């Protein structure tokens, strides 16, 4: 399956469909994901589970809407499949635990009376609606990779990749990745990066005469692509 | 997709977590196997073991490994689908009024090899192999199946895996005697065994416990010493698990009925020594299977 979009169709979504405005759809997006996080972050799931079902929940809300799937359950069943898939697996009682311990009275009403069969009966929709396409690569990987094989100062490289790192964490509340392959997130943040704190990151590579340093790492991005997703991540701190 | 867009023939195994179907596509008219998968009654969702089966037969694609076409759903269960076939080889075997030719074993230990180097290249253990688990179907082709106890290993260093996997017949001694720091070798010693079944008919070593499964290896393959086999003595059970007695190899005097390049494959193949064992890519470049159509 194809699961990149363009900017012009994303904004066209089952929940905009349904009457929701785009700057509520995008408020229910960043809560979700970083519900995901916080509660992933709570039980000790490390960064690969967390962005599986972060990624998981952004997709699924391109097939549904949110006036259908409530966000908070939905966050908790995407997290509780990401688990199973990335090898880390946690009960659901424990996930319905740490949510609640997240969560308001209001908030977690959407649980209802069963919290955990609200859950279950979830995650047959969820398996369905991604295809059964489990596999999911996220920009860390990618990040260490590339950055690895730069040579030169050592702490510059590592600050480089230390603001890179929380930038990717960043994009996740967004749709970068129902845009962009990891691969280029992670390009993305690297290029950013190197844009706040005044780096040359040419100079670290095996051709310091080329100003397209990211080539030798993916083929084929343009510089407007890496400028439009440092504006989108910028947005945030807006 | 729906399970209403198949037509139900009946019943053709039991997997792990539901029965096999056979069936009928009705846009295309091709038959298929349906592996159920129940969730109702689990009280942890969709079985983990499932995903995991799953995600590895998503990355598998080769003529002599089962290929998943879709996964499909009730009108709650969920099936995956797969193209049909014939038999299994256990099927065959057990009728008798079936003995396969030197040829007919040549050809199909090349496909299972094959299949096996396939999977070890990609990094995944199959840890599950045996004659059910092998199917067959009549144009002669083969194919590796069963991937529900399969995961993936890693070559850059050595780690610590489950010990009790391959059912006991298949099972090869470094697990016997306890082993958790495995390698793809396993997968071997139980493919050495179905190459000897191909020429007996009866599975070579059938005890039921672990300690007389020792016994029956020992007594064909020489009985494990660190003359044989040094790193032996560095494993959990070899002093609390032994032969009676300290048995010679006598494989080839046993299975002397045997055309000569085989005997000399299956000796290697069963050789008690993971790291002496010869790898899938190697039995390939064999007397008996090198130039195999
Ligand atoms: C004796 C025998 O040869 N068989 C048999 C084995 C059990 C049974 C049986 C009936 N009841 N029970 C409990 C077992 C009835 C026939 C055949 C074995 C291969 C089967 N086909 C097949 N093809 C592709 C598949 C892909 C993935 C998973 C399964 C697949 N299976 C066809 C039946
Ligand atoms: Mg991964
Ligand atoms: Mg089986």
């Amino acid at each position: 399956p194809c699961w990149y979009w363009d900017k012009k169709d994303l904004a066209h979504t089952p929940s905009q469909l349904e009457g929701l405005d785009p700057a509520t759809e995008a408020r229910y997006r960043r809560e979700g994901a970083r519900f995901i996080f916080d509660v992933g972050t709570r039980l000790g799931l490390h960064y690969d589970t967390l962005a599986t079902g972060i990624i998981y929940f952004h997709r699924f809300y391109m097939f549904h809407s949110f006036k259908q799937f409530p966000r908070y359950v939905t966050g908790a069943c995407c997290l509780f499949l990401a688990g199973k898939v990335e090898e880390t697996p946690k009960k659901c009682k424990d996930i319905i635990k740490t949510a609640r311990s997240l969560l308001n009275d209001v908030q977690f009403g959407q649980f209802g009376d069963d919290p955990k069969e609200e859950v279950m009966v979830l995650e047959r929709i969820l398996l369905q609606t991604i295809k059964f396409d489990l596999q999911v690569e996220h920009p860390y990987q990618f990040l260490l990779k590339y950055a690895k094989q730069l040579k030169g100062d050592k702490n510059k490289i590592q600050k480089l990749v230390q603001m890179a790192w929380t930038f990717v964490n960043d994009s996740l509340c967004t749709t970068l990745s129902l845009q962009w392959e990891p691969e280029i997130i992670a390009v993305a943040v690297m290029y950013l990066a190197g844009r706040l704190c005044k780096f040359e990151i040419q100079e670290w590579t095996s051709k310091p005469m080329y100003r397209r340093w990211w080539e030798q790492f993916v083929q084929d991005v343009p510089v407007d692509v890496l400028e439009d997703i440092c504006h989108q991540i910028l947005d945030l701190y807006s | 997709r729906c399970v209403d867009k198949f037509d139900i023939i009946g019943i053709i195994g039991e997997g792990t977590y539901g029965q096999v179907y056979k069936a009928k596509d009705k846009d295309t008219g091709e038959l298929v196997a349906l592996k159920k998968v129940r969730l109702d009654n689990e009280k942890e969702g969709f079985p983990i073991t499932a995903i995991r089966e799953i995600k590895i037969l998503r990355q598998l694609i080769h003529r002599s490994v089962v290929n998943m076409k879709e996964i499909v759903t009730d009108k709650g269960a969920f099936y995956l689908v797969f193209e049909y076939m014939d038999h299994d080889l256990m099927g065959l075997l057990e009728s008798g009024l079936v003995h396969f030719s030197e040829d007919h074993i040549k050809s199909f230990m090349k496909q299972l090899m094959e299949g096996l180097e396939y999977c070890h290249k990609k990094n995944f253990l199959h840890r599950d192999i045996k004659c059910s688990n092998i199917l067959l179907n009549n144009s002669g082709q083969i194919k590796l199946a069963d991937f529900g106890l399969a995961r993936l290993y890693n070559s850059e260093e050595s780690r610590p895996y489950t010990n009790k996997v391959i059912t006991l017949w298949y099972r090869p001694p470094e697990l016997l005697l306890g082993e958790e720091r495995y390698t793809p070798a396993i997968d071997v010693w139980s493919c050495g065994c179905i190459l000897g079944e191909l020429f007996t008919k009866k599975p070579i070593f059938q005890a039921n416990l672990e300690l007389a499964q020792l016994e029956l290896i020992s007594r064909l393959c020489g009985s494990p010493c660190p003359a044989v086999w040094p790193d032996v003595i560095k494993l959990p059970y070899f002093n609390t698990m032994k032969p009676k007695k300290q048995y010679r190899r006598r494989l080839r005097e046993e299975f002397s009925f045997i055309p000569s390049a085989a005997l000399d494959l299956l000796d290697h193949m069963l050789t008690l020594d993971p790291s002496k064992r010869c790898t899938a890519e190697q039995t390939l470049q064999s007397d008996f299977l090198k130039d195999v159509e």
